[PDB]
């Protein structure tokens, strides 16, 4: 019951999804060969959410892996937790779309969305009662942004009732490995406004800040960042897998999280996070957990929440805790930091609680916050886009694939429209 | 010579062929690879992939002539113009409007105990009279079975029609739609009168099952033992409409007024049904892309009441053009197709332009010298001089005084495709509505963006649930009409409905003119 279809596109999406499947398979007691070796019965009671049951009690993850360059696919296959994905679930192309939004969305990636949709339909009909689709991709590339927008649109055209939550990586101001990435980012925000229900924003600058400050790690590679993203991904859908006292699913989160249809650009966080040389000098209690989750530094988006007002926040505790502590502490959060919440909506906090904690831990929290400061995360992009428009640069690589100039202006204007919408309610 | 493709003519093949031979046009019975001047399809516009030329099928007319769509358009217009659109008896769509039908019947019965109405139930997809029956009470509807999932139409039955030889008859009239922009409608001077095989009586519970005396369908009456096949145009179960009109005039009935109101109801149906055709044309043939021109022949079914008030029954996008031989059917249909083809000869416009260009006088430098006995041959023979006169009279689409205020939904239909976008998708998304609101400046302190979004969501949900298919991703044209009606109700309070909608259209047009300027 309540099955979730997973889609990965692009290099970042593929790597984050690989880490995510490794993380979940550890929690449900799945071996890298597919067999179940676990200690608790509860793990194998809702394995139908993420896994299909094949013969010989071997569980195949319900994931679809797409990209326009074959090489990355091999990287997924020849890795840990790699011979579990279905061989026919790897849909791939020949050339990796460069950094062209137009190539992925229009010319070379259009001859692959048909196969992806075929696999999507095949997976979606062997499910008892579908709950939604979740997709991991990275705005700023060619296959990620373009193929993800095309796929998302073509799926909401066919399933305009399910929940589409997207875990997307947004361009950062300091870290930047591309020169035409603002173009792709601007061309995609527009499609994410009217085709997704939840949009979790991630930037590599924030993850690097977390790995440098909170954890104090010497050489933080992409593995740690993918690990944190997998942690927050697993934490959101926990009240569908394990049992608790205040269970809240994706639709309940959306209802309590989105006051206006265009206002669904959240920002994530994961509470229990310490170094390896400090786990003994700190007590793992509910007060400490809720103090770390609302810390400005401990936020996986490069926007300062102090510059805006939280529209609404949802927290999903996992472990064995008393309701009174949770309610009292996350009421006291909104009496102290009172100026950081809007006033027209009282009780700006949603609380869920799942009994089973993550493995190796006792209590953990996943934080999802909708606040106006996310406008900055888009505002910067517009500025960059503007600087690349009046002196039209690298536009021939985009206009040579059928994209007209008017599309750029329309997408940009839609971006400022969303920014203005986020801004007006803050004042 | 004009090339005509008749590979998909079907029942219109033979009647076309002689017509093709009457115009000395040369045919492709099996088609060709190269583009053809005129393509003649029988059922669907999507029969062949046509990129240029002319096609005898407007896009989507199969769906429009369906009973529920025509009924929806008729009720929309009746809301817009009740008095004008009274020719269509009140209708309900099952199973969606069953409760409303029951409540209305109960309230009218309570108001008038002596009221004994008769209703007729017709399937949407049913043709040739199949599935059509008569009821006297809403409880008489057969609601137990697996056949009730199909949408149906319950209509007020005309219990008092005109009777000729004690037989109730209907009229099938052939109407030509030449173009949608500009609108051009032509009406044939003669039609086919189909008569019942049994004497007509007022509907009673004892004779509801008698379909022969209550249904004028040719396919149903042909199996009756009382059906008479006659070669004369004034006898038999199938006759010429001109003969019936002349018999009526023989009793002192003003046939000119009768013809005028037939023309009025035909034009009213066409205008009421046009805007969805413009939407479908934009969806299927986008502006700026190569595409063929379109026209259509429609079979209008009219029941002539004893008080000479017409009633529009069924409408058919694909009327039976088969002439088998039947003298009346041939004489009507072959002439209809011949006039149709003559009206749209691709060289007529070129010939007219050349004649107009050749008539420009060259004035200047007069100087005369003698010339002797050079007789110019009479090289101006009309190629159509041997053809009979066209019976599809050029009834003025620009009736003005007769028909100028009827263009209301058609007038505002362009607003839908203005914000449609790229690729001509059939539906309009929330961004389209919000851009429309921000463009025509309908938003204010009273109506903020949240209210607009709530209205859009509610209307879209209602119209998606209304249709048989539950997806309906987006907004159709009828939902846009409902939204425009609500917006026009909000503005210009304490004003008549005709003044409303029109005033909002004027304001929106003014704001648009400011925007482009
Ligand atoms: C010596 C010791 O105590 O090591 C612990 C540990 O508790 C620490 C170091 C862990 C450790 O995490 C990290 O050091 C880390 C570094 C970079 C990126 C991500 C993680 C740990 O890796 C993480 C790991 O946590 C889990 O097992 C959770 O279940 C977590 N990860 C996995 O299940 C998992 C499975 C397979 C492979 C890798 C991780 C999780 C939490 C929520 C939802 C899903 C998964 C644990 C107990 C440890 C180590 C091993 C050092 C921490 O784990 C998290 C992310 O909550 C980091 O801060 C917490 C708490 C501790 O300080
Ligand atoms: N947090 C992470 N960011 C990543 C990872 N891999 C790539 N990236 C970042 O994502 C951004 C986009 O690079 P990708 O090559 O993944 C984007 P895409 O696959 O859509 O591009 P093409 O394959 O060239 O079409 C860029 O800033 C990378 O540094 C990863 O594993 N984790
Ligand atoms: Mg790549």
């Amino acid at each position: 019951m309540r099955e979730i279809v997973h889609i990965q596109a692009g290099q970042c999406g593929n790597q984050i999804g690989a880490k995510f499947w490794e993380v979940i398979s550890d929690e449900h007691g799945i071996d890298p060969t597919g067999t179940y070796h676990g200690d608790s019965d509860l793990q194998l009671d809702r394995i139908s959410v993420y896994y299909n049951e094949a013969t010989g009690g071997k569980y195949v993850p319900r994931a679809i892996l797409v990209d326009l360059e074959p090489g990355t696919m091999d990287s997924v296959r020849s890795g840990p937790f790699g011979q579990i994905f279905r061989p026919d679930n790897f849909v791939f192309g020949q050339s990796g779309a460069g950094n062209n939004w137009a190539k992925g969305h229009y010319t070379e990636g259009a001859e692959l969305v048909d196969s992806v949709l075929d696999v999507v339909r095949k997976e979606a009909e062997s499910c008892d009662c579908l709950q939604g689709f979740q997709l991991t991709h990275s705005l700023g590339g060619g296959t990620g942004s373009g193929m993800g927008t095309l796929l998302i649109s073509k799926i909401r055209e066919e399933y305009p009732d399910r929940i589409m939550n997207t875990f997307s990586v947004v361009p950062s101001p300091k870290v930047s490995d591309t020169v035409v990435e603002p173009y792709n980012a601007t061309l995609s925000v527009h499609q994410l406004v009217e085709n997704t229900d939840e949009t979790y924003c991630i930037d590599n600058e924030a993850l690097y800040d977390i790995c440098f400050r909170t954890l104090k790690l010497t050489t933080p590679t992409y593995g740690d960042l993918n690990h944190l993203v997998s942690a927050t991904m697993s934490g959101v859908t926990t009240c569908l897998r394990f049992p608790g006292q205040l269970n809240a699913d994706l639709r309940k989160l959306a209802v309590n999280m989105v006051p206006f249809p265009r206002l669904h650009f959240f920002m994530p966080g994961f509470a229990p996070l310490t170094s390896r040389g400090s786990q003994q000098y700190r007590a793992l209690t509910v007060p400490e957990l809720t103090q770390q989750v609302f810390d400005a530094k401990n936020m996986m988006a490069a926007c300062d929440p102090r510059h805006g007002r939280y529209l609404t926040v949802a927290a999903v505790f996992r472990g064995r805790m008393s309701m009174k502590e949770v309610d009292e502490q996350m009421l006291n959060v909104q009496n102290k930091n009172s100026s950081y919440f809007v006033e027209w909506i009282p009780n700006n906090v949603k609380t869920a609680v799942c009994d089973i904690p993550p493995r190796g831990l006792k209590m953990a929290v996943t934080f999802i916050g909708n606040s106006t400061a996310i406008q900055e995360l888009f505002k910067r992009i517009s500025e960059q886009f503007t600087a690349m428009f009046r002196r039209k640069a690298f536009l021939h690589w985009y206009t040579g694939e059928g994209m007209d100039e008017m599309e750029f202006t329309e997408a940009e204007s839609n971006m400022n429209d969303l920014v203005s919408e986020y801004q007006q309610y803050q004042d | 010579p004009v090339t005509v493709d008749s590979s998909k003519a079907r029942t219109s093949l033979d009647a076309l062929k002689i017509s093709i031979r009457q115009l000395k046009w040369k045919e492709f019975p099996f088609g060709r690879r190269l583009p053809c001047d005129i393509y003649w399809h029988g059922v669907s516009f999507h029969d062949n992939d046509i990129f240029s030329g002319q096609v005898n099928k407007f896009p989507g007319m199969t769906e429009m002539v369906r009973k529920i769509t025509l009924s929806r358009a008729v009720r929309t217009m009746q809301n817009l113009f009740p008095e004008e659109y009274n020719f269509y008896p009140r209708s309900w769509i099952l199973p969606d409007e069953f409760q409303l039908f029951v409540a209305q019947v109960q309230m009218v019965k309570d108001d008038d105990p002596s009221w004994k109405p008769t209703f007729i139930v017709k399937p949407d997809g049913g043709c040739q009279g199949d599935g059509i029956y008569l009821i006297k009470d809403p409880s008489d509807i057969r609601l137990a079975g697996t056949l009730q999932s199909r949408p149906a139409v319950v209509q007020e039955y005309i219990c008092k029609p005109l009777l000729i030889d004690k037989l109730k008859f209907d009229i099938r009239l052939y109407v030509l739609l030449k173009s949608l922009d500009p609108l051009e409608i032509y009406i044939a001077k003669d039609g086919l009168s189909r008569f019942c095989t049994e004497p007509y009586q007022e509907p009673t519970p004892k004779n509801l099952h008698r379909i022969f005396m209550h249904l004028t369908n040719y396919s149903l009456n042909i199996h009756s033992g009382n059906f008479i096949h006659s070669d004369s145009a004034s006898t038999g179960s199938k006759r010429t409409f001109s003969s019936i009109l002349c018999r009526l005039s023989s009793k002192g009935v003003d046939i000119k007024k009768v013809w005028s109101d037939i023309i009025s109801v035909v034009i009213k149906t066409v205008i009421a049904l046009t805007p969805e055709l413009k939407v479908f044309y934009q969806s299927d043939i986008p502006t700026g892309r190569p595409g063929p021109t379109c026209f259509q022949i429609l079979g209008f079914d009219i029941l002539l009441m004893k008080n000479l008030k017409p009633i529009l029954l069924g409408v058919n996008a694909n009327p039976s053009m088969r002439i088998e031989p039947s003298l009346v059917d041939e004489e009507v249909k072959v002439a209809v197709i011949r006039d149709t083809l003559r009206l749209m000869d691709p060289l007529k416009k070129k010939r007219e332009n050349q004649s107009q260009q050749l008539e420009k006088p060259f004035a200047g430098k007069e100087d005369a010298l003698d010339g002797e006995l050079t007789s110019a041959p009479d090289c101006n023979a009309n190629p159509e001089a041997h053809l009979p006169s066209i019976c599809l009279k050029q009834v003025f689409p620009k009736y003005a005084k007769q028909f100028n205020y009827l263009r209301l939904v058609d007038r505002m239909a362009n607003l839908f495709i203005r914000f449609l976008g790229i690729k001509g998708t059939m539906k309009l998304g929330p961004t389209g509505f919000r851009t429309f609101i921000r463009s025509c400046k309908l938003s204010s302190s009273s109506l903020s963006m949240a209210a607009v979004d709530i209205l859009y969501i509610d209307i879209t949900r209602r119209w998606n649930s209304m249709t048989l298919d539950q997806r309906d991703s987006g907004m159709c044209l009828q939902a846009f009409v409902e939204a425009f009606f609500f917006l026009a109700q909000r503005k210009f309070k304490m004003l008549p409905l005709h003044e409303q909608v029109a005033s909002l259209i004027d304001l929106c047009e003014y704001h648009l003119s400011l925007l482009d300027e």
